[PDB]
Formats: structure tokens, sequence, C-alpha cells
RNA sequence: AUAAUAGUAAAGAUGAAAUAAUAAUAAUAAUUAUAAGACUAAUAUAUGUGAAAAUAUUAAUUAAAUAUUAACUGACAUUGAGGGAUUAAAACUAGAGUAGCGAAACGGAUUCGAUACCCGUGUAGUUCUAGUAGUAAACUAUGAAUACAAUUAUUUAUAAUAUAUAUAUAAAUAAUAAAUGAAAAUGAAAGUAUUCCACCUGAAGAGUACGUUAGCAAUAAUGAAACUCAAAACAAUAGACG
């Protein structure tokens, strides 16, 4: 179902927003010497 | 080598065939009711060049690599054949793919980003191997004879 | 060369088969006034020999004027002309 | 120079393109109209309109295909109606 | 044998020909063979074609190219009527030089070129019907179509008033012409000369 | 292999129209020869006003002296000939197209091939007649 | 050495009849019976000049000039009524002595009009001296890209 | 005196018919109204910008196989010859 | 864009309008003239050519790719886990370039609001060069191979004929028969069969978390469970709706 596939789109886009927020945490104190 | 040529044109046959003309020209006039004058030398100079051009216009140094290859496959088939003619023997087929494998390769050693023809080289290599693998499953003696012969 | 068979269709009718009828004859008359009024000004001293025409075009009917039979021809000669295979 | 002043501007005696339609004086409409033909036969006009907004290459290819299809059905329809007319004329 | 029967079939007696039934090309020789039907068959609506000919057709003469076709109809034009032109050639009574008839009157392995009169004539060239022919009336094109065959109009003196009398209806007007003669160019084309009696 | 060079040379001699053209025809040739390769057929195509004003070396050549030379040399010499051409100020719009002879031992110039002919030996007996 | 010698030749009436405005521009070629009274230039030089004789705008005119402003500068009235002025001006400036060519360009509503106006009545005294019509719409062979598709 | 569109002028050579002498006929005809097309390598004419000048909308444009109607190969080689001629100075 | 030139007051854009470095510094239009980039009309059907990406401005070189005979080879194959190779658009790292286009940005519109659609500038990028990366509705949403089955019409390849004809072959494309199918429809495959590989086993949670590998990075691959429902999905039908 295209609508169901579009929901993935909303979910991937939502996860992309989370990724952007997570990206701040990434490359930071957590992923360096820890 | 110098003086090589295309489509089976060994220089000798040329020398002998070109020569046929000499015999013919003069003998055409021996009969009939016309006498001999300027034909004392038929412009050695002109005939000398005629042949010359023929040689430039049939010189591998001035033809196409494809043609040099057409010569090669033969050479190999004739060095790896089982009898006059055989062209299907695994070693003949292997030897033939070998000549190309090189050409193809030097080609790729220039067109490094040409990938399609890279797939080719490979397929062939993978293929020669396949036939070479058959000969080691058949006339094993021949296999080793052949491989060490072709250089592997 | 020429050759273009079609695929089966509900029916091969024709859209608005254009029979052709002249444009409101009046529309042409009124138009020429504005085709001779743009120049020479309103009621052109020449347009006298023009409005004479757009007069009765209105009068009783301000709009002097306020088909085809191919669809059946099509409906009847398609199940015959279409080169459908048998069945 | 002189050698070519005689040259009757050989050049311009057949030098330009088809984007021209000498006017037979007298009739002007026809001449101007003669261009309407050439213009509407070299598609020049329409192309200008297209060469205004370039759609994605795949999108324009799809459009072109659709146009071609539309063309081919129209002449298939024409063929069919000509046959229908012939049948009508004969008696079928 | 089935084939033997077909090998003599009238359908096959008629050769095949897919020449267009409109042939806008200049016409000199006929393109197809007209199929004659007895009035009886016409009422019976029978013509011997793959499919019966529509009652709309009221002629007894038609020409066919396709017994039947994909369109599920027979491709025929009921306007086959050469029967008139050739007969009018007989109505005109004039022979064709036919170049030189060595031995055989038409002379000539295959006589594809210079076929001959082309079945337009099978009579002894000279006869006394010539008695100055029979001034056959023809439709002046400007050339004059006599019995369906155009013949260049010739006269002792050019008569403009004659052309003016018919005005633009020169072809509509028919004038008797003492046909000078006709000829069949190897392309099977008849060229003739008229005698405008004006 | 057999190549062809329908090059369009410029002209400046109000007088001689085939001055440079011939002078270049010598140049190219001299080199097609000193390098294993046979010149074959040259077919002066004379002069034909260029369809457009072809600006060469800021000279805006509205016309050029077309000419054709049918030659034969290695790729390099053939490639090299291109270099010579563009880089010859005289030539205006050059071009070397191939004429594979795989089937016909001797190929004529493109032109005669559209004239109905096909080979020089043919095109020679085509004139041989005389003696 | 001579000094300017100008004898205008033909008269060119040009226009860019686009969608949002229509323009008409009357120009006059220019020439001299002297370019060749100089032996310094080669034969070719002269024709170059001739092939492309200079030119001078004589009556720049745009719909807006005749009065219309904004959107309207794109309609028909505009052109029909922004042509006459153009022609009327070709008259007053006394420019109808030698031939004139037309070059309708582009296809805004105005083109038709300027073509009606030329043929009908306001074109009258001018049409007569027009030689060959023509056109110079500029279409591109790929070239540069054009605006995305306004999702109007 | 009369207009053209109303008077067939069959040449004498042909066979005029009673209908043939009619307006219907005139309309009918209208409705139903090349060494390259013969079979000569159209590419060989890679130069001769004269021959190629033919199948050209006279606007530097080749024609869709609705007009040219040349063989796919003939038309494509003719198109290639035109494109090659563009490269070969002349045309 | 940039001067040259002559010409005058608007230009340009839009539904209609605003603005911007538009134009009284003389603009736009015109006509010449320099420079800089990207792109490649018709033809042109993506027919086709490529493994798939992809791919129609021209030529040169190199290389692959055809049919049919003929000689040979002598089952040497079918295709394939894993692996390797290639891999669109965007993105990235170097170096050059940068016309136009156009994320971002900023401004003008519209609107109740408009961080949109519309419009003006227009930067990352779009180009090349060397890479890197390895994902797309990378879709014919259809893995590869072989044997087979009823017709027609067009391409068209190609042999043949007594080339220009009507014939025999193939190949593709379009309509179908049968058959299959939830139907839509598939049609020499989605049919009849055989072989091999990949993959699926309710919906949510989830291609998420975590671990691990790879990457300059964005990320890519690998890929769970708890918790909660008797739901959830597709083709055909009526009907209401635009």
């Amino acid at each position: 179902d295209s609508v169901m596939r579009k929901r993935k789109k909303k979910m991937k886009k939502h996860k992309l927003r989370k990724r952007r927020k997570r990206e701040k945490a990434e490359r930071r104190k957590l992923s360096q010497g820890r | 080598e110098p003086l090589v040529l295309s489509k089976g044109y060994n220089i000798e046959e040329v020398d002998k065939f070109l020569a046929a003309i000499e015999s013919a020209k003069r003998e055409r006039a021996e009969l009939s009711g016309l006498n001999t004058e300027v034909v004392g030398i038929e412009d050695i100079e002109k005939l000398e060049d005629r042949r010359e051009a023929i040689l430039r216009i049939l010189s591998m140094r001035n033809s196409e690599n494809k043609n040099a290859i057409k010569m090669a496959v033969e050479l190999a088939r004739k060095e790896f054949e089982r009898f006059p003619g055989d062209t299907g023997s695994s070693e003949v087929q292997a030897a033939c793919m070998t000549v190309r494998i090189q050409n193809m390769a030097n080609h790729i050693k220039e067109h490094r980003k040409d990938f399609a023809n890279t797939r080719n080289l490979r397929i062939l290599v993978q293929q020669r191997q396949a036939i070479l693998r058959y000969l080691k499953r058949d006339n094993p003696e021949k296999y080793y004879w052949t491989i060490q012969k072709l250089g592997l | 060369p020429p050759v273009y068979r079609l695929p089966p269709l509900p029916r091969l009718k024709v859209k608005k088969p254009i029979i052709r009828q002249e444009a409101n004859k009046c529309l042409v008359l009124m138009s020429n006034l504005l085709q001779c009024w743009s120049s020479y000004g309103h009621m052109s001293p020449k347009c006298a020999g023009l409005v004479t025409e757009l007069k009765s075009c209105t009068s009783e009917s301000a709009l002097g004027k306020r088909k085809s039979n191919i669809n059946y021809h099509a409906a009847r000669l398609y199940d015959r002309i279409n080169g459908k295979p048998h069945d | 120079a002189e050698i070519a002043r005689s040259s009757v501007e050989n050049a311009q005696m057949r030098f330009n393109s088809g984007k021209s339609i000498i006017v037979n004086k007298n009739n002007p409409a026809e001449s101007f109209k003669r261009l309407n033909r050439i213009m509407f036969e070299n598609n020049i006009p329409g192309d200008k309109r297209s060469q205004r907004f370039y759609m994605k290459p795949g999108k324009v290819a799809e459009l072109k295909r659709s146009q071609r299809h539309r063309k081919e059905f129209m002449m298939g329809f024409k063929r069919l109606i000509e046959i229908v007319k012939d049948a009508k004329r004969k008696g079928y | 044998t089935l084939a033997e029967l077909l090998g003599r079939s009238r359908i096959a007696q008629v050769a095949n020909n897919h020449k267009p039934l409109t042939y806008t090309g200049k016409k000199f020789h006929p393109t197809h063979q007209i199929i004659e039907t007895k009035p009886s068959t016409l009422y019976r609506q029978e013509w011997g074609l793959k499919s019966a000919i529509p009652s709309k057709i009221k002629s007894r003469y038609l020409v066919y190219n396709d017994l039947d076709t994909l369109e599920r109809i027979t491709t025929f034009e009921p306007r086959g009527g050469t029967q008139w032109n050739r007969l009018r050639f007989q109505e005109m009574g004039v022979p064709i030089v036919s170049n030189i008839g060595r031995q055989n009157p038409f002379f000539k392995k295959f006589n594809t070129e210079i076929i001959g009169t082309g079945g337009l004539s099978y009579s002894l060239p000279g006869k006394l019907k010539v008695i100055q022919r029979t001034v056959v009336p023809g439709r002046i094109l400007n050339l004059a179509a006599i019995g369906g065959f155009v013949a260049d109009v010739v006269f002792f003196q050019s008569p403009p008033s004659s052309f003016n009398s018919m005005g633009d209806f020169i072809r509509m007007k028919t004038f008797l012409f003492e046909i000078l003669e006709a000829s069949m160019e190897k392309n099977g084309s008849v060229s003739m000369h008229a005698r405008l009696l004006e | 292999m057999l190549y062809e060079l329908i090059g369009l040379v410029r002209i400046t001699n109000s007088n001689a129209p085939k001055l440079e053209a011939k002078e270049l025809s010598s140049t190219i040739g001299k080199l097609i020869i000193q390098n294993r390769g046979v010149v074959r057929d040259i077919v002066p195509m004379g002069i034909r006003y260029l369809p457009k004003i072809m600006k060469k070396d800021q000279e805006k050549h509205f016309r050029a002296y077309h000419f054709l030379m049918l030659f034969d040399s290695s790729a390099a010499v053939q490639s090299e000939i291109l270099r010579t051409l563009k880089k010859d100020p005289r030539v205006i719009r050059s071009s070397i197209v191939k004429v594979d002879l795989d089937k016909q031992l001797d190929r004529a110039s493109s032109l005669h091939r559209s004239l109905g002919k096909k080979s020089i030996l043919e095109l020679v007996n085509e004139d041989y007649q005389s003696i | 050495v001579y000094k300017p010698k100008e004898e205008v030749v033909k008269y060119i009436l040009h226009g860019k009849f686009t969608k949002n405005n229509t323009h008409l521009t009357f120009s006059s070629v220019v020439e001299d019976k002297n370019f060749h009274k100089n032996k310094g230039l080669t034969y070719n030089d002269t024709m170059l000049y001739y092939l492309n004789l200079p030119q001078k705008v004589k009556i720049s005119l745009s719909t807006g000039c005749l009065g219309f402003r904004k959107a309207a500068r794109g309609e028909y009235e505009a052109a029909f009524q922004t042509s006459g002025r153009m022609f009327e001006l070709i008259k007053e400036k006394n420019m109808l002595n030698k031939d004139i060519e037309v070059v309708m360009d582009d296809f805004g509503k105005g083109r038709a009009a300027f073509i009606s106006a030329l043929v009908g009545k306001e074109g009258a005294s001018v049409v007569k001296k027009v030689v060959k019509i023509s056109d110079a719409t500029k279409l591109k062979f790929g070239g540069v890209r054009s605006p995305k598709m306004r999702r109007l | 005196k009369i207009d053209q569109s109303l008077s067939k002028k069959l040449p004498k050579g042909t066979i005029y018919d009673p209908f043939d002498f009619s307006m219907g006929r005139i309309h009918l005809d209208r409705k139903y109204q090349d060494i390259m097309k013969s079979g000569a390598n159209p590419l060989e004419f890679y130069a001769r910008p004269r021959i190629l000048s033919r199948y050209v909308t006279s606007t530097g444009r080749i024609q869709h196989r609705d007009i040219t109607g040349l063989s796919a190969k003939n038309q494509r080689r003719l198109s290639k010859a035109i494109r090659r001629c563009q490269a070969i100075g002349l045309m």
C-alpha cells in the first residue's frame, strides 16, 4: 500500500530528525575517548 | 617484424605475384603486330614504387591492431594445433583466448576506467581457465604441456 | 509504410464531429464595425456603410441566431472493421 | 573589392534561410501567412514554448512517448474511419 | 482433385492484382478485371465473391481485389465500367499502326514489352466501314476526349468563337471529330488526333 | 587504413583561388608520404560559399575552398594529420573520416561512391578507354 | 582618404513580440561608396561589410510608450495600437523612400496584431515599401537550462 | 473563365469517364494525392552537401519517417551523412 | 557579462501585483563585438546498444557486440552460497573551473496566518579531474537457464525465387486461443514441465535498540527482544464524493 509506504516515509523522516539530534550526541564526548 | 602485411599477404607471395606481372607484360607484347620500345625497363622506377606503395598500403605498421591479431591467432593455433586444421582443441582454444587476453589487457592498461571491456577481459580469463580446466580433465598430459607452454 | 492497427476499444465513436457552421453572421458584422471603428472613430463616416448591416442583426433577435450521424456508423461498422482475432 | 563588386553579392541571392518569404507586394496576407506555414511546419513556435520550462529528463521522455502514442492512435482512428466510410459507400 | 477443381475455378481464372482501387496516377490501360453478374444473381445478391455484395450495389458490374480481408469485408469498387470505353473504341472504328507487324500482324520468349493493341483492337487495319471514318463526336478538353479517348483537336483554321460558344464548358460541349488516327505507345497509351468541324 | 580529409581551406588571393589550398595540399601530402602511407586520390572540389560565415583566426571566412584528399596512414600519422590541420591557420574547417577497405581492396573518394563508382582501378578503366 | 559617405539602403522594422510586452523597432541600414575606394583592404574584406551592412535604430517603440502600463502591455490592443504609432512615425520622419523588411520575432499576442496592422489599414502606406517578410525566433539547441516548472 | 479547383484536366493519354468528369472526382483525387530512396549508401554522401540538402525541412532539420519515408537504415544513414557533413566543412 | 553604437522612457514579472545591483548614471529593444562556461533540435521509436547502471552533436583510435555456412572441439554445461565487479540522483575528499540552473539564505508577493506554492537576487551543488562511498518506485514492483503449446497483424532479420515479386525461415512488437489466476490480468510467461540460487511466514514495536564490521564523514551492511492488539493486506463490486 503506497499510503503504508508513505508512513515509512513519515517514520524515516521522524527518525532522521532524531538522527540529527543524535548526531549532536555522536562525534562528541561519547564517541571519542568515552 | 618489418615487411609484414595483412590477410595472408606474405611479402614473398607479393614478390612472386608482383613478379608475375613482369612476365606477363613483356610476353603480352611478344606476339601480335606491335613492337617493343619504352618497355625495355617499364620504368623500373615506376614499378619499384608501385610495389612500394602496395607495401605501405598493406603494412601492419599502417593497418589496424585487429589485423595484427588476425595474424596472431593463426600463429598460435598453428603452434598449438593437434593436426593441420584443428581449431577446437582445448589448447588451441586456450591459446587463442590467450592472444586476446593480452591485447585486451594492454588495452585496459590505458583505458583504466573502461570497465565494460574490463568485465570482458575477466570473463575470458575465467573462460580460458574453464577450458584449460577441461584439458587437465582429459589429456592431462597435454594440459601441463600446454600451460607451461603458454606461461602459467 | 502506412500501417497502424488499433487495440480494441469500447467504441470508435467520434467526439464532437465538427460539421461546420459559419460564425454568428452577426458576430462578423459587429466585428467589422470595430475593424473600421478602431480607425475613423465611432460611427465612422464610412461605417454608415456598415452599421446598416448590424441593425436588423439585432432588432427582433439581438442575436440573429440565439448535426452528424457517424456514431451509429461507427457503432455498426467497428465490430466488422476491427481486425479482432476469432472467438 | 572590384573583382567582387561585380559579384552581385552572389552571396545574398540565395544566402539566407527558410526563415524568409519574399512578399509578392500586392497580396500581403498570403505572404505573412506563408510564414505561418513555415513557422508552424518547422514547429518553431511550439518549441519555443517547450524550451521554456525543462522537465526532468525522464519526465520529458515520458511526455514524448505519450505524444507519440497519441499521434499513432489518431492515425489508427483515421484509418478505421476511412474504412467505415468505404463500407458505407459500398453498402456494408 | 480439390486443386484440379480450383485450378479451373473462375475465381482463379481471374488473376490477382492489388493495384489501388483509386489509382490517382494517370490511367491508360485498365487495372482490374470487371466481374459481370446476370441480373438474376443481382436480385439473389450473389456475385461469386467470398462475401455477398451489399444490395446498396445495383450495378451488374463490379471489380474486386480481396475476396475478403481482416476488416471482415470484401474490398471491391462497384464502379468497374471499362466495358464502356473499349466498346466505344469499336464505336469509333479506327485501327492502330502498331509499329511494324513483321510476319504476325502484331508480331512482338515473353512479349512483356510492346504487348500490342492491348486487346483494344482485333480488326484488319484497312477497311471500308474508311469512307472518311464516321466523324465521332468528342469532348474537347481545350485535345478532345472521343469515346473516352482524348484526341488532339485539329482544324483548317483556329475557331476561337467555337471555344467562346461553349465558354468554360468546352469539355461539356461534344463536337463530332473525323478521328485522324490513334497509336499505342509501348506504355500502352493511345495517342489520337481529332477534326474539330468548326 | 584509408582516410579522407574534406577540408575547407581559406583563400586570400583575390587572384589565385587555389593558392593556399594547393600549397597546403602539398604540405599534408609531403608528410602523408615521408611516413609509411600512400596518398591515393585528390579531388579538388573548388570553391563554394560557406553556408555560414565561419570565423577562423578572427577572419570571419564567409567562403572557403573545399578540397579532398584520400590518403592512407597509421593511426598516428592520421591523428597527427588532424593536429597539422587545425593548427594550420589556412585550413578553416577540417575533417578526416575513415574508409574501411575490409571488403573492397581499393576504395574511391566518398564523392565518386555517391556518383555510382567505388574504386580508383574501376575509376581508372572508367577513363582508360583512350590507348 | 575619403570621409564618411552614408547612403542608407533598406529599412528594417523589427519586433520582439513577447508575451508580456511587444516591441517594434525601426532601423536603417547604412553604407558607403568608399569602403572600396581604399586599396588597403583585401577583396574579402569588402564583402564581409556587405554581407553584414551596419544598422541604426530609428524609432524605438514599446507598447507602454503608447500608453498602456503593466499587464495590459501584453495584450492585443496594445500592439495594434502600438504599431500604428510606429508606422505613423515611419511616415512623419519621412522614412518610406526605400524598401523595408519585417522580422516578426517570438510569439506574443502582439505578433498577430502587428501583422494585422501591417496588412489592414494602418499598415497601408507602409506595407507597400516592404520587401520580404521573415523571422528570427531564437530557439536553443540544448544550450543552457530553463526555469523549473512553476508549479503554478 | 473559371477557377482551378473546379476543373479536372485529364491528359489526353488517360481514359476519361462520365463520373471522372465530376466535382466529386476532383475532391476524391485531392484526398488521395529519390536516388537515396533507390538504395545508395546514404552515408557515402558524407560530403556532397548537395545531395543531403534534399530531405531537409530547409531549417537545418531532418524529417520524421512520416515525410522522408526512407528505409530506417537509409534514413538513419542519410541523417548520419547530414550530421557528418556538418563536421565536413560544407553544410 | 562586457564595452561599441545609435534610440527613448519605461523595462520586467504575475492571476494581479510588488520588490533587486533594472532604467534617466540612458535602460529594456536593436545591431555589431569580445569573453566565459553548460548543453546538445530535428532525426528520435531508447527502434536500439549495454550485465545493470546507463545511452541518440561530429569525427579519430581502441575494444565488445551479428547472421549464415565451413572446419574443428567433444558435454567442456545449466548458475551459484559465500566473493568478487560494476553500480543513478544526492552526499563527501582533494585539486581546476563556475555560463545557466538552483537546496540554503535574504527580500517581494499572496494569505487570517505563509518559516510554502508564485516572484528577485542567489550561496553550497549541479561541470571536469582524481578519488570515496555502494544505496533508488536500482520497477517489467515479475531471479537465471532449458524443453515444449493454438492463431492473427505489423515491424524486421534473412535465405530463397523467375531485383521485384510472391514464398519459406528466424527475431522483435501488438492483439488474442488454450492454460493459469483472489481477480486485475499474464499470453510464449504470471501457461505445461525440469534445474539452480535469493527471499517470505499476522499487525504494530523495527530495518528501531544493541553488538560487530566498513567508511574522512553523512552513513552502509548485519539485526533482536520486551511491551500491545484481533487485527492487517490485496482484486473484482456498488454507491457516495471531486
